[PDB]
């Protein structure tokens, strides 16, 4: 079952916490463990190709 | 055993369980066909028109389905001997001219009698099926 | 060897593969076979059905009769988990059979035997033992108060 | 997680999910886009090997009024027809663990099949042997050595009891 | 966690033997010193580990309130103060503990603590602590050591009579003041 | 005028209401509850089977017999011979009792009232009234 | 063994029996039911009433007889709940047979009668009652209890 | 292609068509329905009845004609079930077109009529019937079957 | 505390919660027994007839259930003093002749008072249970 | 210290362990105890119940009365999450008590005290504080328009 | 003639319908909806409690009082003294209002109509009518 | 697979012996008492398989599984398995006459 309200983010860790989806990766720490500010690596880089099979 | 009124009823019910739910029906058909062609691979030449070389082709699917439909009419009318005789005559006409050894019909039977219990998986009677198949096949041959 | 709850549940479950349809064809065929067997083994009983034309087994009267039986048995089996109602219906059927003179308990044992002979021919995985153990229960109630 | 397969279908497994027929597993032709239906592990015929026996303690819910004891089902024979390979036809024996005092053990002779795609051992009464019990074992622990079994009624498939089977 | 999603076929107050195993046992027979499972799982070492309630343990976590009280998120500590385990009834450990809460109520910080008593039940891995003679609106605490270890627990602040959950609390051992 | 498609439809919907044993009993009982509620003038006819108490075993067994016979007739709807034979058999079972022939219309009324509660489909009222009438006509003299 | 009072038979019996004892004054209901059964047995077979002299049957509303009705009802409850474990059930029923043997004057016919009365009452109080299973099982239970009687 | 008899259209058609064949005497229903459709077609366009002389349409209750009604109904069932696989469907329908070409006297107008009759009947028997999807798909099916007709 | 009208009501309700649902009832019983025999293992000799050496034996199960049934009558009649007195006299007669030290009754009490809160797990009163048990036990002793 | 929603939910939950049965025995016993306490502390009020035969506390009249009270309280508590209906029923009960002369607000405070004294004796985990906070609410509405 | 087994059965089924608070209110309201639907002649008696609007708080509180009293009487069914006392108390609460004594039969009618919808078991109509009548008899003069 | 030398005139087929129950008395531990079942692999056409119920013991020092007819079950067959391959998974078995210990056939047993 989801650990968080429909539009929130689970900070995870041994001390869980929910934080608004709009506050993840905005450069301001909202999680007590700063999880919202360490995801911040975009998988897509200019030039990347992904190939999807049906 | 022989094709009683009763054992015909049994075969009819089991065929309902196996065929009547058009889900895996083309797969049921094709399984029967892979088995048949595995036993008598020389028979594939009779099916050039309908792509017997590739049983996954749409033309051969259409075929195997036509077959199972005919067989379905035959089973469905096991308790209506007039209609059964009619369908069997029809199939016979559709098959005359084609040089089909008893060999191949035995292949078909063996195929059906192995795919059927795999389909039902449960309560089925190979003797009743043997008898009634023999009746239908005799009907198609002459 | 009583009629266990398992036996009753079994019979109730297998029952929809023996006849059971929006059409009466299977009922007529199977019940008809049951009676062919009965009359074959106890031919004296065949006289009891002149009123329905046992004499013309393709007649609407005899068909309708067979269907009446089949549906009667259906009614009995459907009441297996409603013992009170089953008891009343059993009594009703019993009296219906008492009105008919010449119907004996021996004929009921006979029809039990013929049922047990016919059913396994029309459906696989038919629990014969269960059928016997339960039929004994049904018939012994229907056929009591009838000539031994 | 389950799968979006229909009755008479089984998943191919692998990176891109695909469902194919029961009747297409291990028959020598690749029907999966990734060929998994002919994988050597998928098509392991070990769960139906002669001498294979799977045992475990049964919790009953009907049919048998005994308390939890072992059940063992032992494959005594098999046959895999070369023209129809997606099934292994097996003869087996279901037996129950009973006390030192019983000395009148009950033994049920079964016949059925192992289906590769289903990963299922399905057993019913041997020819002319009183439709008492059937067995359904599902080998879903990721190996050929454990299975979730039910001792069922051959007709209704009604569950009489369950045991967690283990290969011994 | 997976085993939690799966559930079991056992009744309440019953203990399922193995992981896949079908045998059930009364939770009054779990870790009582007698082999009751066909496989002896009810007396296994992992099952019967008594360290979740080893006195001296200080579990700390953040309490998130959503009922009963109107507190903002705050630290709570469950401090194990003592255990009694009768040799004639080993099925359960009787736990005594102190429940402390750091409340930043009115501009300044203030400790809210109370003495409590209850038990740890091995079978469901559950610690129940109800407030010792504390009518003073201190809520009970129920912790489940359901994280695979004896170090972390998923807790709730609850009303004793109804088991209504007023707060979500997740403690980890950390432990040393 | 109960034609092929009519009787086919009625057969299907009947299978929906009566073919499931888990709600066949509720169906019968509710049919009777409705009938006796909206036409209590009818209850007198059923003193033999405790019609004043539909929750009794007597009446339950009765309602069961009813639904069974109705099943037979609906199932014989396509076999004209056996149909006529069965309907005259029903006639024999009803003619002895002084039954107002317009009570059958009321019976059909209750049937149509109760049916949709046990149908996953939309009640084909035309087919049902036509077939029910081709049955009742035969039951009545 | 199976068929006569089978596993499912026992499950049915237990499930249906459970319906009676819903609330906190189950004792009241047990006493009422036991009193009914017993006094009805004393009416049907008058020679029986003397056998309950030591439990004050002449004052059925009285203490001793009430406690006694609890005794029988609880024995019945116990035997029903024990149907899962045939060996334990057999042992308990055996103890009961011993107890009824030590009361001279108690006869098998009394048990036949109380069987009839029991089933008749259960048909009323229980809303769901599978007579086949109940009679199947109680034939064996009451059978075993009356098995050590002299007459 | 999409829009005209789309994927969902086909799903609807299959799902709704499945409702008819619930029980074990599906053959009876198929024969009844086929007989209805065909005789209605012979009434609407009388020149058609002669074309079914070899299947004994003058005795519609007869064996040969019953078996034939099973033929058409099973072809229809097959083509409906084949709507998942457009290529296979196309092949089967093509075979049907071939078969109807070898029967001189069969005309496209007959197929237009039987389309009308078919939809009218299906509106009755089916309790749930999405006319848009059904007509969308059968336009194409019956179209393909009548595609090789001389007239 | 003492066995009030009220605290008797409390004990009665809690006993309902613990005993009345024949699921784990034989297990509840047996737990009580394992505790008792753990405290005073010499008491097992009093139960030779009923297999006190093996508390998992069917004979001992039957026993422990008989016990809990008696105790149930006793608790159920805490608010019906005439009936309570009757059942207590009955139990007393069943126990006289057997050399049972107060020792063993204290063992029984302690067992019950440890298994009970394990069963209920929640709202229970050991003082009320202590009082009422003392009353019942005094009744059984004399 | 008002009557919070939590308090009301609490009371509603614990309530089925204090009497609440298909039988009236527990209601009679407990309510009876409540009044023994009331009369012990405010003996002047005992005169107000001559009509229901307080002098004979084993009488059907007095029992039935106690049950009437218990059920009245039940009705009040069951209406805790239906404030409008609770208000109407509260008014009704109030007028019923205005018809009786000699019934004062002081007697109501008294019975609140005795309830609070009795309830924790019959069930553990009974929230006494919640009970007090909510009773104050109920009684202050019933007993207004009465005389201090 | 409301005997031990009768009152036991009625007690149980009543516990089913009234013992669950989540559907007690629906039960009361539907009882009244039915009563007023099938016997609107009765509505005049309840002007004091907005009987014309059963969805109002006045009437809700009323229906609650009803079901409460019915609970008391059903619960006192085994204590003859307290029963008689309670039933005469109900009598006092009804005698002042000119109530047609055959309205009680109609009340029972609505009760038996609504009850099975809140019973997981089959309604014991005999027990219910017998006990309801041993109550109403006492309520009436 | 069994090579027969008497008793059975069938050609080499499998034999399987399955332990169905056991009991190791705590006061006499040098033996494990077992209930087993000897069964034979038979053709698809036979459909009337033969099953023999056995009881006996496993002896640790001997490394021997010794089986004979179950109580009241017609003294037809006994089994002697010797686990002498160095593990608990292979054994040299003989299907013998329970009385004479006369060897009817031999099979190399393997744990499956
Ligand atoms: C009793 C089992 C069989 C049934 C029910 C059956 C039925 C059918 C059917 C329905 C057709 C299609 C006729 C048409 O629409 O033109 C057909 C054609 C054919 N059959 Fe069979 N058949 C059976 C066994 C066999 C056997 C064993 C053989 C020998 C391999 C065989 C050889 C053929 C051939 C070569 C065709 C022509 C396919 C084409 O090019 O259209 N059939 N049969
Ligand atoms: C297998 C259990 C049986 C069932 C469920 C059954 C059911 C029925 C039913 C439903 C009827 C129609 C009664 C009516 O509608 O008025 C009937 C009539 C009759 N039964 Fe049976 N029956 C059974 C066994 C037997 C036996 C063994 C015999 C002895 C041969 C027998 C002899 C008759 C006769 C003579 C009639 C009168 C039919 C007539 O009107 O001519 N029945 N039975
Ligand atoms: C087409 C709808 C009906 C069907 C299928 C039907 C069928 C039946 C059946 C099967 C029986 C049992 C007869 C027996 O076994 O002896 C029966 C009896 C009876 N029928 Fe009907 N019936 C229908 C309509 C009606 C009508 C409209 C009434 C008038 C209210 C009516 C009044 C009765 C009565 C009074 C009995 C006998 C009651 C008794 O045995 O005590 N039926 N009917
Ligand atoms: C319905 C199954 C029955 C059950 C479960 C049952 C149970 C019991 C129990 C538990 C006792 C108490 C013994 C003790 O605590 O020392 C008892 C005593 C007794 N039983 Fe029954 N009994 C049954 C049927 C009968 C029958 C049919 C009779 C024949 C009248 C009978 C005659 C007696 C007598 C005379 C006593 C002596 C009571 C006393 O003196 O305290 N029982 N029974
Ligand atoms: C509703 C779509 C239709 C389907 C699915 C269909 C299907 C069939 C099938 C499967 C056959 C059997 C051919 C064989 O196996 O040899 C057949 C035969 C035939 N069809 Fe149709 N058909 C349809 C519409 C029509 C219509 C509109 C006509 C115009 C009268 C027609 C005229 C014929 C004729 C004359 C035969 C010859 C039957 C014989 O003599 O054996 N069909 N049809
Ligand atoms: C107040 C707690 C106790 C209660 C309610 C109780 C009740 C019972 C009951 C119901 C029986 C069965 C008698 C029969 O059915 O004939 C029994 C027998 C017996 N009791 Fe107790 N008992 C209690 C405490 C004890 C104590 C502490 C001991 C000393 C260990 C003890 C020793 C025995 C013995 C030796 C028997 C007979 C054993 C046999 O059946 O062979 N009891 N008691
Ligand atoms: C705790 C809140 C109370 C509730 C819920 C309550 C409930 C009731 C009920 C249900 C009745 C019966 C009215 C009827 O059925 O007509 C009643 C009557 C009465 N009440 Fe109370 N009561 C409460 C407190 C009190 C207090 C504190 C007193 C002061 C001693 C009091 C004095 C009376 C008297 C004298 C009657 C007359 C009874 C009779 O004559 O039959 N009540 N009350
Ligand atoms: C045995 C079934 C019945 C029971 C248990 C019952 C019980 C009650 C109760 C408890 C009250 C509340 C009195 C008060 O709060 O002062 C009441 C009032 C009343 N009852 Fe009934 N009653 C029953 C049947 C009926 C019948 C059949 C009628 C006729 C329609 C009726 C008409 C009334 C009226 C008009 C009132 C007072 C209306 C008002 O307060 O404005 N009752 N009843
Ligand atoms: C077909 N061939
Ligand atoms: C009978 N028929
Ligand atoms: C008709 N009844
Ligand atoms: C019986 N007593
Ligand atoms: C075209 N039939
Ligand atoms: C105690 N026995
Ligand atoms: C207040 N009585
Ligand atoms: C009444 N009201
Ligand atoms: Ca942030
Ligand atoms: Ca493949
Ligand atoms: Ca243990
Ligand atoms: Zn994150």
């Amino acid at each position: 079952d989801p650990s968080c309200p429909d539009h929130e983010h689970q900070c995870g860790g041994d001390d869980p916490q929910c934080v608004s989806d709009l506050l993840v990766c905005d450069g301001i720490k909202d999680c007590r463990n700063g999880d919202d500010e360490s995801h911040c690596h975009n998988p897509f880089h200019a030039g990347d190709d992904f190939v999807g099979d049906v | 055993s022989e094709c009683d009124v009763l054992t015909r009823l049994k075969v009819k019910a089991q065929w309902r369980r196996a065929y009547s739910h058009g889900h895996n029906r083309e797969d049921f058909a094709q399984a029967i066909w892979r088995a048949l062609f595995a036993q008598v691979p020389d028979s594939r030449t009779l099916f050039k028109r309908v792509h017997g070389h590739d049983t996954t082709s749409p033309e051969f699917q259409a075929h195997a389905l036509r077959v199972l439909a005919g067989f379905d009419i035959a089973i469905s009318t096991l308790d209506q001997p007039d209609a059964l005789k009619a369908e069997l005559d029809h199939l016979e006409k559709q098959h005359e001219g084609r040089h089909i050894p008893d060999n191949y019909f035995d292949a078909f039977k063996t195929a059906l009698l192995h795919v059927l219990p795999a389909q039902l998986g449960r309560c089925w009677d190979k003797d009743a099926w043997s008898a009634c198949f023999d009746h239908i096949a005799h009907g198609i041959k002459g | 060897d009583c009629c266990s709850a398992e036996d009753r549940r079994e019979i109730q479950h297998i029952w929809d593969t023996v006849w059971s349809s929006s059409f009466t064809d299977r009922k007529v065929a199977i019940a008809g076979a049951v009676f062919k067997d009965l009359f074959h083994h106890y031919p004296s009983a065949k006289g009891l059905f002149e009123r329905v034309k046992v004499a013309e087994p393709d007649s609407g009267e005899y068909h309708s009769h067979l269907v009446r039986v089949a549906n009667g048995l259906d009614l009995l089996i459907n009441l297996f988990q409603d013992t009170q109602v089953l008891d009343k219906q059993l009594a009703h059927l019993a009296e219906q059979h008492i009105l008919r003179k010449g119907v004996t308990q021996q004929f009921f044992k006979g029809i039990g035997e013929s049922f047990a002979r016919v059913f396994p021919q029309v459906s696989s995985c038919f629990n014969l033992e269960a059928w016997n153990r339960c039929f004994h229960t049904l018939a012994d109630r229907i056929s009591r108060d009838l000539p031994h | 997680e389950g799968d979006d397969c229909k009755e008479h279908e089984a998943p191919c497994g692998g990176d891109v999910p695909q469902c194919i027929s029961d009747l297409f597993f291990c028959d020598g032709h690749k029907d999966c886009k990734n060929g998994r239906d002919e994988d050597k592990e998928v098509c392991s015929e070990v769960p139906a090997d002669i001498g294979s026996s799977f045992a475990g303690v049964v919790s009953w819910q009907a049919c048998e009024e005994a308390t939890p004891h072992h059940a063992v089902v032992t494959i005594t024979a098999n046959e895999r027809k070369e023209f129809f390979k997606p099934r292994i036809w097996v003869r087996a024996i279901l037996a129950f663990e009973e006390e030192e005092h019983e000395h009148h053990i009950k033994t049920f002779q079964l016949r059925g099949y192992y289906s590769f795609g289903d990963r299922t051992l399905a057993l019913g009464p041997e020819r002319g042997t009183k439709p008492v019990y059937g067995v359904r074992c599902h080998f879903d622990r990721g190996d050929d050595d454990h299975a979730d079994c039910q001792i069922v009624n051959p007709a209704s498939l009604f569950v009489c009891g369950n045991f967690a089977a283990e290969r011994h | 966690r997976v085993s939690h999603v799966e559930g079991t076929h056992c009744a309440k107050k019953e203990f399922q033997c193995g992981g896949y195993d079908q045998e059930c046992i009364s939770d009054l027979f779990v870790c009582d010193g007698h082999k009751d499972c066909h496989n002896g799982h009810d007396e296994a070492e992992d099952v019967c580990d008594t360290s979740p309630v080893k006195p001296g343990n200080i579990f700390s976590g953040t309490s998130h309130w959503h009922d009963c009280l109107l507190r903002s998120d705050h630290v709570t500590r469950v401090v194990i103060k003592g255990t009694i385990r009768r040799n004639y009834f080993k099925s359960r450990i009787w736990v005594r503990a102190q429940i402390e809460s750091d409340l930043i109520h009115d501009g300044k910080k203030e400790l809210s603590d109370f003495d409590s008593k209850g038990y740890y039940n091995f079978a469901n891995r559950r610690l129940v602590l109800i407030p010792i003679a504390q009518d003073d609106k201190h809520l009970s605490v129920i912790c489940d050591f359901d994280r695979g270890d004896s170090r972390r627990a998923s807790c709730h602040r609850v009303l004793e009579g109804t088991l209504h959950q007023c707060a979500n609390l997740s403690v980890h051992l950390q432990g040393h003041h | 005028d109960c034609s092929i498609l009519e009787l086919l439809k009625v057969k299907n919907q009947w299978r929906e209401a009566f073919g499931e044993g888990h709600h066949r009993v509720q169906f019968g009982l509710e049919l009777w509850k409705r009938f006796f509620d909206t036409h209590p003038e009818v209850k007198g006819l059923f003193k033999g089977v405790n019609g004043d108490n539909i929750y009794s075993p007597e009446f339950a067994a009765h309602a069961e017999r009813v639904l069974s016979g109705l099943d037979m007739t609906i199932g014989l709807l396509d076999d004209t011979n056996a149909f006529k034979a069965q309907v005259t058999h029903l006639h024999s079972q009803h003619v002895e009792r002084s039954i107002n022939p317009e009570f059958y219309e009321h019976f059909l009324g209750a049937l149509l009232h109760v049916l949709p509660k046990y149908l996953g489909t939309k009640l084909d009222q035309d087919a049902w009234t036509k077939c029910f009438h081709t049955i009742a006509d035969g039951i009545k003299g | 063994h199976q068929f006569c009072c089978s596993a499912e038979d026992r499950n049915i019996v237990q499930k249906q029996w459970s319906v009676l004892w819903g609330d906190t004054e189950s004792s009241k209901v047990k006493i009422a039911f036991g009193r009914l059964i017993l006094t009805k047995l004393a009416k049907e077979i008058p020679e029986v009433k003397e056998l309950f002299n030591k439990v004050d049957i002449d004052n059925p509303e009285g203490g001793p007889f009430s406690a006694h009705c609890l005794r029988i009802l609880n024995a019945l409850d116990m035997s029903i709940n024990l149907m899962d474990d045939p060996e334990a059930l057999d042992s308990a029923l055996d103890h009961l047979a011993d107890q009824h043997h030590d009361r001279p004057g108690v006869k098998k016919a009394h048990f036949k009668k109380i069987a009839e009365i029991l089933h008749t009452g259960l048909q009323q109080v229980l809303d769901d009652y599978n007579a086949l299973s109940w009679k199947s099982c109680f034939k064996g239970i009451l059978g075993k209890i009356a098995s050590k009687l002299q007459g």
